[PDB]
């Protein structure tokens, strides 16, 4: 048993949150894909004896039929987990070119301990495609599930335009959300993107606020 | 600009008069009445400019209009005559 059993549990918990997040972004992920049991996880990604093989875990996801009517340009996403605790430029470049070749819109790199600054240079190097760096440890718990975390909804160019029109607003006037805000990161919010937040109220039943990204 | 004035059709502020609009109409009218302005209501023996103004408001014979400013600077004009006075 020892602590490899806990490390696997932790990884599996984090993998669920990646799948949850990817589905929540507007991608095609089944509930079954999320609700994958721990024994079924070890079955799929554990080598010669039972050690986690993160190289395999890496997966592509495509936008749901609904996501393309609201966001037509939103393309396919690539998610990559690394078996090395430290992610070097020699293993990072391999991923960067994969996004360039398969004409991917977005690419999420799930790293264990660190991504070297030499490797980090490569993140904005291949636009229009955007790259996300996520620490495995942060993903163990899906923060969006918390009691205090309300539902944040990404608004389309048209949806946002309408918001500003209907309240006679300048973007500056809208309440803000930092580009590094945990929920902003989860939804893969870019600058300017507006999020509609729906919270329950003790005054009205339900209240909707909006937060513009920074 | 005069894109500032919101038209009569498609107007959206309360069709009711605010506590402030009432206080300012009564004050304004009482001030005007007090400094010998023509009174549009028959004072049935009335003498306090506020009491005269209140009678004016009660008969909707106040010839003022409230210019309601929106945060962008636009506005809806509402007549004292047309505003509902629940209060």
């Amino acid at each position: 048993d020892q602590e490899n059993e806990r490390n696997i549990s932790r990884l599996w918990r984090a993998f669920r949150t990646v799948k949850e997040m990817v589905k929540d972004r507007g991608y095609f992920i089944t509930q079954e894909e999320v609700e994958l049991p721990l024994e079924d996880f070890k079955a799929k990604y554990c080598d010669s004896m039972g050690r986690p093989q993160r190289k395999m875990m890496s997966f592509q996801a495509n936008p749901t039929e609904e996501s393309i009517s609201k966001f037509p340009d939103m393309g396919s996403l690539w998610v990559e987990f690394c078996d090395e605790p430290s992610v070097g430029v020699k293993t990072m470049k391999t991923f960067v070119i994969h996004i360039q070749e398969k004409n991917f819109q977005t690419g999420i790199f799930v790293y264990q301990n660190n991504i070297t600054p030499s490797a980090m240079k490569l993140v904005p190097s291949i636009p229009p495609a955007t790259i996300e760096t996520f620490n495995e440890a942060a993903l163990v718990v899906n923060i969006t599930h918390h009691e205090l975390v309300p539902k944040h909804i990404r608004l389309s160019s048209d949806e946002k335009r309408e918001l500003l029109k209907r309240y006679r607003l300048k973007e500056s006037q809208l309440p803000r959300i930092q580009r590094a805000d945990p929920v902003a990161l989860y939804l893969g919010l870019k600058r300017g993107e507006v999020v509609k937040i729906i919270r329950k109220s003790e005054t009205s039943g339900r209240y909707a606020s909006y937060r513009i990204c920074m | 600009l005069k894109e500032k004035a919101i038209p009569k059709d498609q107007r959206a502020t309360t069709p009711y008069m605010t506590k402030y609009e009432r206080a300012r109409i009564l004050g304004t009218r009482a001030l005007q009445i007090s400094m010998n302005a023509p009174v549009f209501v028959d004072l049935e023996g009335e003498t306090d400019p506020l009491r005269i103004a209140m009678k004016e408001l009660a008969e909707k014979k106040i010839p003022l209009v409230i210019r309601r400013y929106l945060p962008d600077g636009s506005f809806e004009d509402w007549s004292v005559e047309e505003l509902i006075v629940d209060l």
